[PDB]
């Protein structure tokens, strides 16, 4: 028998073809793909599919995953496809078709006793968020950061100590260890930068052996050519990422000179248009570079008419220049440039910027890197139309180029895709349930390793999970021992292998970061753009093959005041 | 209607029945208010109070559980005493028994 | 006062409530999150007061109108959902398509 | 000499004879006994008893308890009596006298200088509660239970899952393993119930050796009669509890069909009335069997003239059903039927329904159990006036027929009434202390395992504790390894053979389950009715050997409006 | 080259000479000494001088301290010093020059690529404030005490218990145990007293051994002079302080009769003004033995207008007086006396009393320790001028005077000034970062054992960390493994031996109390006055060397409405 | 603002009394813990303005009548209790049978 398209969809979800608005944006998604065979599908509830004998089988817990996504509308770097998502021991086991192979057809996921539902028809599931920039001012970011779907924190810092405040720099031995067992209390997957700016490796060494994954070089301890030199000799010989926030004054060189200093490595170049830090005006060049991974940090994204103004405020208060010192106006003036800021968001749209972030409460928001990348997706759309690799009367390439930017191409960059980044098979089980209509703004379910962490949860005493108020409250996957099982701790090869873990006590899942210096620009999953670009030093500028690349600036957003009380 | 309210059941409640009783006229002789409570070991109040001490030895005041008697400077009354039971061992106070009566 | 976390939980609904009442006051046109919270408030102010459940559930729906809340608030609201202490103990109130 | 019994009552709290009201209800209690000798009651504070060689003696700390409840009106299922109650070990040791054997007569309960003082004159003292069907929806119910005077909570989930939501069951080992991790972090004793559905043994039997108590039959994961007869004889071969939510649709067969597959085994029904789930419309008649230990969810108690607008719009809401469809609708009106609602509450005073329970944010409030058990005993004192077994002009049995609803029966039910449930030696002291103005409603006290847990607490920086604002704050019994130390997780006799707790490292105290085949109705403290029970096909009326059983909708009920900011 | 003073204070905080006001009190603080060479002072960020090659050196993380806290005033009993102060290990390293010794000149703390910052120009550095009479009422109060700039909280208790809202006791082992496990869970080091009154010194040796430092002897309990005997007997035996709370009553005899008890051996007597507790109306007169180290507690500090009014209701509703028995109302009139509450804050200034403390929730405030010490200050400077020992148009002495009465008294008196109570070299770094608008009222930070534990926060998602809201939140120092790091819990040198640590499984860092016998009033920093002392029986009149001694209440204190919401 | 915990404390306090305060508006009889927020947060302000301990203590019982709270509210509420910051620091207002 025969069910009509829009009877199905709402009972099922989307079936191929069918397209679904993303929030309250321009943006369209089309299903692609459905792995199910209709008549088929799974629902869970009173008289209905999921029950013994019917789609629920007589397997052993061994011969049934332990978690199944029922229907869900998956949203990857990958594809747009309808499916059923399997989880196994805290990892994704299959993405297909689920059931009971005792009177089902095509059954990939198999549904026992052992197995739990997520019901997911209707909802779009994506991967965590992955943010590579984070300053660990106060431990209440994880929160936030989980609440916003992202689910790996990479970053650095002791608390809300001035060197922190600046800088994403966990110092030496004491501060690794003690930011390791603390990290143990947070319900987000974390991994720690150390300080990279010194001239003796041995200094860095010690500090990648007592467990951090990477290094930053900033500006504020000295981003001179041989501190920058030191940190990647160092890199290349403990598989660990370098992150660089470079020399803004231009103090012991330009941006060639730091160019020159990397010498062809693999560097991470955070905020690469600037206005976060870097030379002035010009470090924007370095995305043309097939060595350096470059990320842009999210308050210039997008390009908004109360940008400047903010920003040029914002740094004035950093920094406490006081707007009567010329050579202090001319300092801002020099660092937030109008030019540099709309053609940042043309560079994410041409996926020549492969990664979006935060640089969290040192100019950086920490729940907003999901929501302004899709703020930029749709003023893109807006402003240039469909992309040249679009097929199709949808959305769906700049949907996958845009999604890369928080998902896989942040783990590709620090060593971590092995783990976590997608939903692909073998790798945890960190997803994000949304309803279309709240879609990159407020996610229905916030999983993290085969457990639910967060979730919008309405009255404790209520007769049932919905009534007001509803607001996000940590759930069980973010408690004590179960929090510690569904959570990661990346360390460095060199802190594996001396035992930090034991000796510290860590009571977190283990992971190890590998393959931070091989990962190049042809790696950037859609954003491997390699421009030639050039800044003009009296107008600022920003040029590709002679062509003024440029934007306008919003007046009014999606993902705004729709949604947020304040 | 009041919430949690008592019907008490009218009428008088005997304390210390059956225990051996005596009484003592006390007298505050020194120049700051003395008080003691139900279950002090009598015989070892505060020297400033004076009667007779021998009479008190193994007896407490024959007063409500956990309530006082004042003695204002100068205060002269006459109390009703009850003698201690269970063992009848007295540790404590001003460590002059510390032990058996 | 002896409060539970129930009640403080509800302290929260009713202050987001506030926000929504003096932004209504105003002129604006409420989002998602200002308009659950007006017509939720409202109906815990008729349940203390003494109204029926079912009266609750048809003075909920003229709260606010389409003209009064943001393009596609009204979708996004296909049901509003409050517990409150009626004089015969906590009720659930459920308002259905209250924003027309 | 003599004290006048106001005055007494008002200095050491009622004595026998004496009658208290329990907070707004028409319920009065009156002082069957008194264990003290009047002129010896120890009470604390200047001047008073409880001093070193009066009422405070000179033994060791093995000699002496560690905690004494002084001048207690302790209100349990065996009796209404005013004594002191000692608690060393974290168990109750003795309800007597206590004192200093040294100079007073009679005392059973050494205080030492290793005894704190909790001064009970005036309060009246409980059991902690026991719910046994909680949905484990979010951590947050263990706080809002402990704070209504609930101290164990019996459940399954996973968290905000569509299993969840639906049904008591944590599915699989994973999943057993992980909220038994989770439970460390919780104050309140816990006992999971894992997934009954499945028609295979061994998947039943490995979630079981994983830890769960007992298993859930949930007509969502099919109740038929070959998983009831499965769950049944693997709970007969590993002495765990089952639970049921039976076939509301009559798919499998009729009630009748049900009980024949149950074949006189020991099982819990729970929301035995139907509204919460069961055979359309004769649930209710289970509660005639021996076998059969039958349960109330809470949102049906008692009767009241909101009761069936809310239940048959809560339904439609759970069930997705629209007043529009003429067989969603018969349906809602085949669940919902104020003909066994009223029944329900006569059924309960009968002493023909034994437990009480929430069915936590699934059809159920989970800080109402013990307030709305009581807001029934007054409905009926009110309708049907004085129970046959009354004696004297009080309402003491009927109070002891109730408290064991959400007290002891529960706790028999579960195979834990070795640990917990009453007011006995050798038992955990788990113990609530009421101001009889708050009764059933906001506790002054809370203790778990002989720590305070929860407790209202005022300013913190006041000059004393009283000060608003007063709410409920968690105390040290709460913390970390205190509260390890306090509370208990139940597992199954196999898990811990098997050494669960060891390879979870579970912190926790560990208790384990039994006695749960042997229990039958005439084992249900006050409540073993096995009444001749009929519900006609036609009108719903229920009947009693002929004689219909009913009861008038409550328009205003206590422990309500006066008490709750909202 | 030269740069003007008000020039060089704005950048770099106060020189030699430079004066700064106490938050809103009239009083003023002069630098004494300035240990940084000038032109060479650190400063860190965007080309300022901590970067490498430059402030920052090449050294290994064993060769540069782990923090820096640059150009910091401070203020502390032995100097107020400007110097960077240097933490490694989580212990104070060394109070000097910070710097690189590669390129200049007089370094003493090595900053390398291991060292964090912390900008300290423009704020005041003081040690962690030491409150000694703690009940622990509920754990709520450790949070309290930490914001407000104590770091160490030394008392006893059980939670909300009759006992514990009367004394500072944790009765027995078991009870013993159990806090000492919960402590691990709060951010301030702690330490327990036990229940001292006791005849039987058996009693009191089992409860040192299960690891308190210190007895509490209360009147509620018995202070009578042979429980007062006992405790000293087992004191002088085992290393640890003994509290007292005298007979306010005289049951057991005068003042003249607990001194003679006492028998010259150590003691700390609390609230010796007699308000909270002690022989009525002379407990005052113990401040002239050598061997007695005396404290206040906060609310009758300073004089006020409001004081009497709100004590003798605050006294009526604690001991449930009713202002209508004659008896009662003479006790408390005995209890509250205008005479010995104005010569308090005199014997403070006069250094006749050594130290103040809260006595939390029990007729004291947690949070106003520091707070009130000042108002003191504040209140005799105003009344009394400038101290004898004073040199200088500024308030120094004074000050330190002060500051030694919340910080190293308390540690001298309770035996761990070997581990905190001051900013000396091998100390934990324990420190309060104010700025001087702010001084002991709301400081910036809160370091524990050289983490930072608490500090105000501003909006999560900001994209700095200063927007509004701003309060005060749990750091990385207060996260469980860290926080286990970075806090103390002190033990008695029995309980160590005897493994209490090991068999309870504490977590958090061990320090052993030592020296607490041999501690007397010549010993008490800038505090040792032992003045000839009398009260008048009949007036209350309180003279030194038949001079009356007395103040006049104040109607407007500082620290107060200018900076309080409530 | 640099709010401490016992200043976000008292913030709960105050919302829990405009929700009284609106209930009182509306001429419903108060129940238990609105009655005792509405008088504590009208002691809270009277030391914001400077009253004594003493005034307060006297003014503080006449806010609630009988008539104005539900049943059995004066006998459930024996005294007030609650601390504020006087220009004089902290101090602690005890009202005694507030409700007659
Ligand atoms: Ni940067
Ligand atoms: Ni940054
Ligand atoms: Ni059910
Ligand atoms: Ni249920
Ligand atoms: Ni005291
Ligand atoms: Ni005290």
């Amino acid at each position: 028998s025969n069910i009509s398209r829009q009877a199905y969809a709402d009972m099922f979800g989307p079936t191929v073809g069918d397209k679904v608005r993303l929030a309250d944006t321009e943006l369209w998604i089309e299903v692609e793909d459905d792995l199910t065979t209709y008549g088929e599908e799974v629902k869970f509830g009173g008289g209905k599919v999921i029950r013994d004998g019917m789609g629920q089988g007589q397997m052993l817990a061994a011969d049934c995953v332990d978690l199944v996504l029922t229907n869900a509308l998956i949203v990857d770097h990958w594809g747009i496809v309808k499916a059923d998502i399997g989880v196994k021991d805290g990892r994704i086991f299959a993405i297909g078709k689920a059931g009971n192979p005792d009177i089902q057809p095509n059954v990939t996921i198999p549904i026992g006793a052992a197995t739990e539902v997520i019901a997911a028809e209707g909802k779009i599931v994506t991967a965590g968020g992955i943010d590579t920039h984070i300053h660990w001012i106060c431990p209440q970011q994880a929160e936030e950061a989980l609440v916003s779907g992202v689910t790996t924190m990479v970053g650095g810092g002791t608390g809300p100590a001035a060197g922190t405040h600046a800088t994403t720099c966990t110092p030496g031995p004491w501060y690794i260890s003690r930011m390791l067992q603390a990290a143990d209390s947070l319900p987000v997957n974390i991994g720690l930068l150390g300080k990279g700016n010194v001239s003796q490796p041995d200094a860095l060494r010690e500090q990648v052996a007592a467990g951090v994954i990477g290094l930053k070089i900033h500006e504020d301890w000295g981003a001179t050519p041989a501190a920058i030199d030191c940190a990647l000799t160092v890199a290349d010989e403990m598989d660990i990422q370098v992150a660089l926030h470079s020399d803004t004054l231009n103090e012991s060189g330009f941006v060639e000179d730091t160019l020159a200093a990397i010498g062809g490595r693999t560097i991470h170049t955070f905020h690469t248009e600037g206005a976060g830090g870097g030379h002035a005006p010009d470090i924007i060049t370095a995305c043309a570079h097939p060595n350096i991974l470059p990320s842009s940090t999210n308050p210039t994204l997008p390009y908004t008419l109360n940008t400047i103004d903010e920003h040029l405020d914002m740094l004035m208060v950093c920094h406490h220049l006081d707007p009567d010192i010329a050579e202090d106006v001319a300092f801002a003036e020099s660092r937030i440039r109008r030019e540099t800021i709309a053609a940042e968001d043309v560079l994410h749209d041409l996926g020549a910027f492969s990664l979006t972030s935060s640089d969290s409460q040192a100019m950086g928001r920490v729940g907003e890197v999901i929501l302004r990348t899709w703020q930029v997706a749709h003023r893109m759309k807006v402003q240039r139309g469909a992309l040249a690799e679009e097929t199709g009367d949808n959305d769906n390439f700049r949907v996958k180029r845009y999604i890369a930017k928080y998902t896989i191409n942040p783990a590709l960059t620090h060593g971590i895709a092995h783990e976590v980044g997608s939903i692909e098979v073998g790798k945890l089980a960190d997803l994000v349930v949304w309803s279309p209509a709240f879609f990159g703004v407020k996610p229905a379910t916030v999983i993290k390793g085969g457990m639910i962490a967060i979730a919008p949860m309405g009255d404790i005493n209520a007769s049932i999970p919905t009534p007001q108020p509803v607001h996000y409250r940590p759930m069980f996957g973010a408690l004590g021992s179960a929090r510690h099982h569904c959570r990661l701790t990346f360390l460095s090869q060199a802190a594996a292998a001396n035992g930090v873990a034991e000796r510290l006590n860590l009571r977190s899942a283990i992971a190890v970061v590998k393959g931070c210096r091989t990962v190049q620009k042809a790696d950037m999953v859609h954003n491997s753009l390699q421009p030639n670009i050039t800044v003009d030093a009296q107008t600022y500028e920003v040029r590709v093959d002679g062509e003024l690349i440029t934007s306008e600036p919003a007046d009014v957003l999606p993902m705004a005041q729709r949604y947020f009380l304040f | 209607m009041i919430p949690g309210e008592y019907h008490v059941k009218p009428g008088q409640i005997a304390l210390n029945t059956g225990r051996a009783t005596c009484r003592v006229v006390v007298e505050n002789h020194g120049d700051r208010p003395i008080q003691v409570g139900s279950h002090y070991h009598f015989a070892e109040v505060n020297p400033a109070l004076k009667f007779d001490r021998q009479q008190a030895a193994g007896y407490r005041l024959n007063i409500p559980a956990g309530t006082a008697v004042r003695f204002e400077p100068g205060q002269k009354r006459e109390v009703e005493l009850v003698a201690f039971a269970g063992h009848r061992a007295v540790f404590g106070f001003r460590g002059e028994v510390m032990g058996p009566l | 006062m002896e409060l539970t976390p129930r009640e403080k939980d509800k302290l929260l609904l009713f202050t987001a409530a506030l926000v929504a009442e003096r932004r209504l006051a105003r002129g604006l046109k409420l989002n998602y999150p200002e308009s659950v919270a007006l017509i939720s408030a409202f109906i815990m102010e008729g349940a203390r007061d003494g109204k029926s459940v079912a009266s609750l559930m048809e003075e909920g729906r003229h709260v606010l109108t389409r003209e009064q809340v943001m393009e596609g608030v009204p979708e996004m609201i296909p049901d509003i959902q409050v517990e409150a202490t009626f004089p015969d103990g906590s009720k659930l109130v459920t308002v259905h398509n209250p924003i027309i």
